[PDB]
């Protein structure tokens, strides 16, 4: 971390498909995307 | 009865009698003089002698000169003929417009009204100012007070006051400038003349003004304040009439007092001020009140010295208040006027009982999150907001755009802000805040909400924005 909104990005526009969709699964690289983007879709991981 | 001056130090003179001593509070001729030098009697020092308050300069007074007892406290002309005139601490026209007749004199030292005389009828008075209306209501016939550090915006709030309440007021006005500056009482008397409010033509002025400015001995200051007191003491009870009193600035009063408590000799009591503070300020502020007999709104600007709210001066005049605004520099600094801490000003009208509920949710809301976002703050600060989350950085955006509308436009001030004076009524406050809270407008960028009335002005301000 301590890169400004590197992670918060991605994870915001990654919820934002997750959610207009189809069915969905996700692939994160880079530990942060797993900690953010996560708990609320880790049954879809 | 005819004393001698025997000793003289600044503004405290020391007369002997030799028949006949005067009381406490009697006002004495000093003999000789080209002009009127009243004395204030202050304490018995026995040995037949008296110490005293001078209430002008004191140069020229030789021991031995002669004094002669009035028989009574300072009594100034009080009526409907002290309206649209200009008065002096011991009520002397400074208008040069000839003396003023009137059927009936009032000494300036009165008792405070009685318990029994007391009201507790609140009525919210509404402003037009939107930090003022919304968080910390001012209420007719209540006490209000604006705390300013030096050049913060009490005068300017002051004066958009004057403009938004006074101006429309049924009732009679009065305004006494202690300890201020003189330029002010003549930029205030002109344009009192020019809006009409001082007629020098018909008798249908409605204000009467009492100064003892920054130019005046000690003594001169510390008593002005009594004098205007008793003028609008007159139009509550001698006419039940509902008045307006505006004080600019009720800190040099006890200033005043300060300056002349080591001359009577008495030991200090914390950062040199005079043990008689408290006393000092209360058997005074006790007068300033709302009665059975009539009502009196005042509004008093309270000069914080070094900005430290802890001052004894400042610190001691909270307990009189029913509403406080409190001006900050720190918010000056960042471009918001009026300079209010939202955060710091209170008002006892707000209870959901009286200003209802709506009213009161919406400002506790607006409180709550710009309490929230103060927490925030310490690491915003060193590390910004990136490391913020989601919903943290919700309520910094929502808390910003809170802070910016709570700024506004006074007409008083249209000459600094570059924008025209706005005055919003307050359901469309109570509105246009509900709205921000409510997520209604995370949409718009903050600097639309800066500097407007209306919420509707702060969506246009976006368009132009683009």
């Amino acid at each position: 971390g301590l890169c400004g909104a590197i992670h918060s990005s991605v994870a915001k526009q990654m919820k934002s498909e997750a959610a207009n969709l189809k069915e969905v699964k996700i692939i994160g690289v880079g530990d942060k995307i797993r900690s953010i983007l996560h708990r609320t879709h880790s049954d879809q991981f | 009865t005819t004393g001698r001056i025997v000793a003289v130090i600044g503004a405290v003179v020391d007369v002997q009698f030799d028949e006949g001593l005067p009381p406490i509070l009697n006002a004495l001729e000093v003999q000789g003089r080209e002009t009127r030098l009243v004395l204030e009697v202050a304490q018995h020092l026995g040995e037949s002698t008296v110490r005293t308050i001078a209430m002008d300069g004191t140069e020229g007074l030789v021991r031995g000169q002669k004094v002669l007892d009035s028989g009574a406290p300072i009594r100034i002309p009080v009526g409907p003929e002290t309206l649209g005139r200009i008065m002096n601490v011991i009520g002397e026209p400074i208008d040069e417009r000839g003396p003023i007749k009137t059927k009936q004199f009032a000494a300036i030292h009165a008792e405070a009204p009685e318990f029994v005389e007391m009201s507790v009828e609140q009525e919210i008075l509404v402003t037009g100012i939107k930090v003022v209306d919304l968080l910390a209501p001012y209420a007719k016939g209540g006490k209000i007070g604006l705390f300013g550090g030096a050049g913060v915006g009490k005068t300017v709030l002051i004066m958009e006051l004057i403009n938004n309440v006074a101006k429309a007021h049924g009732g009679y006005s009065v305004f006494a400038g202690v300890g201020e500056r003189t330029r002010e009482g003549n930029d205030l008397y002109h344009e009192m003349i020019e809006s009409g409010v001082i007629n020098l033509k018909d008798a249908t002025s409605k204000v009467a003004l009492v100064y003892g400015q920054m130019n005046e001995p000690p003594g001169a200051r510390a008593r002005v304040a009594l004098t205007g007191l008793t003028v609008a003491e007159y139009f509550r009870d001698q006419e039940g009439q509902d008045v307006l009193l505006f004080i600019d600035n009720i800190f040099r009063f006890t200033q005043a007092g300060s300056e002349v408590s080591a001359l009577l000799g008495r030991i200090p009591s914390a950062v040199g001020y005079q043990p008689t503070l408290a006393t000092d300020m209360g058997t005074m502020q006790e007068r300033i009140t709302t009665t059975k007999k009539g009502s009196i709104t005042s509004v008093q600007a309270i000069y914080v010295p070094a900005d430290d709210l802890t001052d004894p001066a400042p610190a001691t005049t909270f307990a009189h208040l029913d509403a406080t605004t409190v001006l900050s520099r720190a918010i000056a600094e960042l471009g918001i006027y009026p300079a209010v801490d939202p955060l710091d000003s209170t008002s006892r009208i707000m209870d959901p009982n009286i200003v209802g509920s709506e009213h009161y949710d919406v400002a506790r809301g607006v409180q709550k999150i710009l309490q929230d976002y103060k927490s925030l703050q310490d690491i915003i600060a060193i590390l910004g907001m990136d490391e913020l989350s989601e919903e943290d950085k919700l309520t910094v955006s929502r808390a910003r755009k809170i802070q910016r509308f709570l700024s506004q436009p006074f007409q008083v001030a249209e000459v600094f802000t570059g924008h025209l004076g706005k005055l919003v009524p307050l359901k469309e406050t109570i509105k246009g805040f509900q709205q921000i809270l409510a997520g209604e407008y995370d949409h718009l960028p903050e600097q639309a909400f800066y500097m407007v009335g209306p919420i509707e002005e702060a969506v246009a301000k976006a368009d132009k924005l683009a």
